[PDB]
Parts: structure tokens; sequence; C-alpha cells
């Protein structure tokens, strides 16, 4: 609902680091940090384009997203198929999100249509799964995930942080472009929403040489925590530079756990 | 197609709490409705005794509904809250589960107890209980959307002893058939919902509490217009002058208001007359208070937090955490139902 610090997402699903990279251990056999890191922003962008087929808005979009790294941080990526898992977050984030039920017809036609159309270098073969397996594969994210639906995102702090900073108009869009690429990134289960949203907006002031100090130092919040989320921004960027998604995909697919068969 | 991992798949399976395993409710359905089917229940297992309700969800799979009542139900925590202690997600024919501490007692229930022949302490306390919820509630961004007798729970006999329980969470909705209950302004065809219409619903309430009657009962009859629902209203309330509601020009069916009725019909109706028929005074704290409830326009009616400090509840006898107050529950047990 609306008080974080008492929220599923916060008692939760706020993990700890190094918890978390050692769970990842069990795919890191087959794959280097590097190249889960890539797999991982693969597949937001996935999500970001079915959604951009669907016309979902940037939050049902982002509750998806969530959903998807929420069941990675737990579960192998040999566990279910990664490529029916993405549709799936977007179904079930559409019904989350108040959007409602996406037609079988249409969400079958959108994962279709986005492999071929966007990702068909790393793609080479038409989606295979129906409405059967999304729906299937929708009560194992349900339960999964311990049936926490409702996600905080840094955009509603964000927003409220620039009002209060009399620099919405300003500010506003690139500290927003920044709290999409947080995505790319592992932040929203790390990290309390407001803390990326105060982070992103940093990086906007820098970009856009505006002196925030003053604003920022009258906040009562912890300054190094702040930095630290700052440090992965400033990182992906980095990663974002050197990484050509087009050109590595498909290897870096190949490379990936797949499910085992039945006996 | 094989999505999952055979390894991930049996391991899941082979640990995968099942209801029917957990809990014995075979032949102890006691409420059957369009929400779908509750369960009274005891572990199987034997570990406590308590009873439990199982809410078996309308429908396949997750609908809006099912969704909406899982998601807000696992993060809302207050006493005046039915608690979702678990949820059960059945595979094989796609049936959701969902886990409660069981409510002996209900308000339509005990409304009609009375009806079929109401303490003003336990009145009070209800209403306390039912505004401390809905504020809650309010507070974190939720609307009920379905206020009504049925969905306040009472406990029984046990440690939550006469504690409301705001139950069905099935239409609620985030904000960041029957009639009764339901605002004007929406009977009018105003497009959102919002707090002031949970409002509404709880004045209704009230006013039944006090009485025994549905204050607006009204014969059942798409579109958001209803004629006979606005008529038996206007027939409680009156109907309301220029200067008591100006937005009501603003209202979708404003002209369908001004083609079907006429001021002149209502003109000795008021919700005095309507309560000093019931034996309620006009003078009272209580009467007060309600008509701050069933105010017609919304942006005049009083909010929750407003109403939990209303002097009614200063006034003597104080609500109490247990609305029976240390008496004894006359009420019936909820009954089997063995029909098909
Ligand atoms: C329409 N009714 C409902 O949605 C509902 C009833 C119960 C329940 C809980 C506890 N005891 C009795 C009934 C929970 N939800």
């Amino acid at each position: 609902a609306g008080n974080f610090w008492q929220s599923s997402h916060y008692l939760q699903w706020i993990l700890d680091k190094q918890d978390l990279l050692k769970e990842r251990q069990k795919d890191l056999k087959f794959l280097s940090e590097e190249e889960y890191w890539k797999l991982q922003i693969f597949f937001t962008n996935v999500i970001q384009a079915l959604g951009e087929h669907l016309k979902l808005r940037q939050q049902v979009i982002a509750t998806a997203t969530v959903y998807f790294k929420r069941f990675y941080a737990r579960y192998s990526l040999k566990s279910i198929d990664p490529v029916l898992m993405a549709p799936t977050c977007v179904f079930l984030a559409s019904k989350v999100e108040e959007f409602g039920v996406v037609s079988n017809t249409r969400l079958i036609a959108a994962a279709t249509s986005v492999l071929k159309t966007r990702f068909s270098y790393a793609f080479p073969k038409e989606f295979p799964y129906r409405m059967n397996h999304i729906l299937e594969c929708e009560f194992y994210l349900l339960e999964l995930m311990d049936c926490c639906l409702i996600v905080y995102h840094p955009y509603r702090p964000l927003l409220q942080y620039v009002q209060d900073m009399g620099q919405e108009d300003m500010l506003l869009p690139l500290a927003w472009r920044i709290v999409n690429d947080t995505y790319r990134t592992d932040l929203c289960l790390l990290y309390p929403p407001f803390m990326i949203a105060l982070a992103c907006l940093h990086v906007a002031c820098v970009v856009q040489q505006k002196d925030a100090r003053q604003w920022f130092a009258e906040l009562s919040v912890d300054m190094e925590k702040i930095l630290e989320i700052i440090r992965v921004i400033l990182k992906l960027y980095e990663q974002w530079k050197n990484f050509d998604e087009r050109k590595e995909m498909a290897t870096i697919l190949s490379k990936m756990p797949k499910p085992k068969p039945p006996p | 197609m094989e999505f999952m991992d055979y390894d991930f798949k049996v391991k899941l399976s082979s640990e995968r709490e099942r209801v029917e395993d957990l809990f014995e409710y075979e032949g102890c359905k006691v409420g059957r409705g369009t929400y779908g089917h509750v369960y009274k229940a005891k572990r199987k297992d034997g570990k406590d005794d308590k009873d439990y309700a199982l809410k078996q969800i309308e429908g396949t799979g997750i609908s809006m509904s099912a969704c909406r009542e899982i998601a807000l139900l696992r993060e809302l925590k207050h006493p005046n809250v039915i608690s979702l202690q678990k949820v059960f997600l059945s595979h094989a024919d796609r049936k959701v589960w969902l886990l409660f501490d069981y409510a002996e007692h209900d308000l339509w229930h005990i409304i009609k107890f009375h009806r079929a022949s109401l303490p003003r302490g336990m009145v009070k306390s209800l209403l306390y209980q039912i505004l401390d919820g809905i504020h809650y509630l309010h507070a974190n961004w939720v609307l009920h959307r379905d206020l009504k007798p049925a969905n306040i729970l009472v406990m029984g006999e046990g440690p939550e002893r006469g504690r409301v329980k705001i139950a069905d969470m099935g239409f609620a909705r985030l904000f960041n058939v029957t009639f009764w209950y339901r605002a004007p302004e929406l009977l009018l065809g105003a497009r959102h919902y919002t707090k002031a219409i949970d409002i509404w619903a709880i004045g209704c309430i009230f006013a039944e509490l006090l009485t025994s009657e549905p204050i607006f009962h009204c014969r059942q009859e798409s579109n958001p217009y209803h004629h006979d629902q606005l008529d038996r209203i206007f027939n409680v309330m009156g109907f309301p002058a220029d200067k008591d509601w100006e937005d009501i020009k603003k209202m979708p069916e404003h002209s369908t208001l001004m083609k079907d009725f006429r001021r002149n019909t209502y003109t000795n109706c008021s919700l005095i007359k309507y309560m000093e028929k019931h034996k309620v005074k006009p003078d009272s704290k209580a009467f007060h208070l309600l008509q701050k409830l069933l105010t017609m326009d919304p942006i005049k009616r009083i909010t929750s937090e407003q109403a939990m400090q209303d002097p009614y509840f200063l006034e003597d006898p104080l609500p109490t955490s247990d609305v029976f107050a240390g008496c004894q529950i006359p009420y019936p047990k909820r009954e089997f139902l063995t029909e098909e």
C-alpha cells in the first residue's frame, strides 16, 4: 500500500549483496559475472520492449522487471526458461498494476512479434510458448515470490524531490531517464526506492552542472549509501559503452544453463 | 514444451503445501456467493485447535479479484482488517485458496437476528472499529469500494472476542445487484471511486445498526444510473437543494436526474424525520454523527479521522475493543451448507 518500512518489499525483498552473490554461484559455473550481468540487462530490455508493444505504462514495466529480478535472485536461470518468464512477469504486472488481464491472443502475439522483430539476433526461432504455458508459469511465479506483489519504485519519490527542489522542468526528464537505467542493475533488490531516486537526481545535477549540495546536505539520509548507489550508476554507463548486446547475446544465451528435461 | 527444470519441478511438487492435506473442510461450507466459497476448517495435523476460514476464490487462475485481494492483504496489518494467513495455489485445477482466522459473526447475521423480532454500547463500538479499519485502509491508499454488513465480520469467543474485521478486498483499489450502500454521486455516474464513497457506505451501515433496517432499502431492478435507488434515497434524505451540492450539475447523469425527478416530490422528506420514525433522537450525538456521514455532496462528507474524533465517542458509554463488552453472545453460530 503506502508505508515502505512496513511493506513486504522492504521486509522480504531488500536483500544482502553477499547472499545475492552467494545464491548466484549456481549459475556462474556456466557464465562469468560480466556475462550474467549482460543477461540481466538483456532481459530487462526484452521486458521493456514487451511493455512498449503492449502500450503499458512505465510503472507496469518496472513492476514486471522487479518480478523477473526477484525470481532469478533466488532461483537459477535454468529453473524456468526466462524467455517464458519475461512475458509471464508482464502479464502478472498488468493485473497488479490495474491495467487488467491482457488477452490470450494479444500477449502471445506481443511475445511472438517482439522477439522476431527486435531480438532476432538472439532468437533465430519463433516464440514457442502458448497461453497455457503463461498461465502455469504465472502460478509458479506467484508462489515463488511468496505472493509479494506490491512493489515500490523510485519514480514517485523522485517526482516529490524535484518538486521540492523547484526544478521539475529542468532536472526531471534526465533524472527520470536515469531511474529507468537503474533497472539494468540489481539496485532495486538492494536499496529503498527513495535512495535510488536521490542518487539518480544527484547524477542528473552533476550531468547538468546544477549545484544542489545545500539541498542535498540538509536531507536526513545516509549519504554513504547514496554514494554507493551513485557509483553503481556511473559503473552502469561504463558497462553500457563496452557492452554490445546485439553482437554478444547469442553466444551468452548458449552458455546459459538450460532446464533439464524429464528422465 | 518443458519450460521448467525437472529437478526443480519434482522438488517443488514434493514440498508444496496442499490445502486438502493441511485442513479438514469437507462438508464444512458456511458461505457461498459471487466471491466463491467459504469453509470453516481445522488443521488436520492437530498442532492447534483453532478454527480457520478457507476462501476458495470464484473462478480459476489469477483473476483481478484474486490478484487484488492477495496483493493488498499481503501488505495490510491492522487489528480491524482480516489478516491473510496463507495462500494456497492448487495447480491441477488452478484454484486459489485463502486462509484466515475464523470469524464466527458478521453484521449481516447480527442485524438480521435483531430484525427477526441492538445494544447502544455495541452499536457505538462497532462503528468505532469500522472507522478505525477504514482509516487505516485509507491511510494506506486503499479504497474498499464494497462496504456492507456482510463484509463486516466480528470475531467470536477466543483471544479476539468482539473484534471487528473488515473483509473482502475483491473490489478494493489503490488510489495513489444491490445498491443500498452506494453513494449518490456513483448513482449519478461519477467515474472515480473516492474515500468519501466508503464513508457513505459506513453511514448506511451505522443507520442500519441504529434501526435494524437498511436505510436505503429498495427492490432489485449495465449503466451507473439507478432511478429507484435514487428515488428511495430522496424519500429518506430529501432532494438536495442547489446549495447542498453545487457540483450536482457536473454529474454525467444530472440531466437524466432533472428529466426523471421534481424536488417538490420530496419536500417533507429529511433524515431527521426518518430517524424520528425509528426512535433515534435528532438531538443525539449519534444522530449528528450519522448526518455527517450521510451527506449527499461527497466533498461535504466527513472523513473517517474526523468521525473517530466525534464527541459521540466521548459520550457515555465509551466504545470497547470487545463490541460484546464481556456480555453473553446471543447470536447463533454459522450453519453448515448441505445443499447442491
Ligand atoms: C465475501 N466474503 C469474504 O471475502 C470473506 C469472508 C471471510 C471470512 C473470514 C473469517 N471468518 C469468516 C469469513 C474472509 N473473506
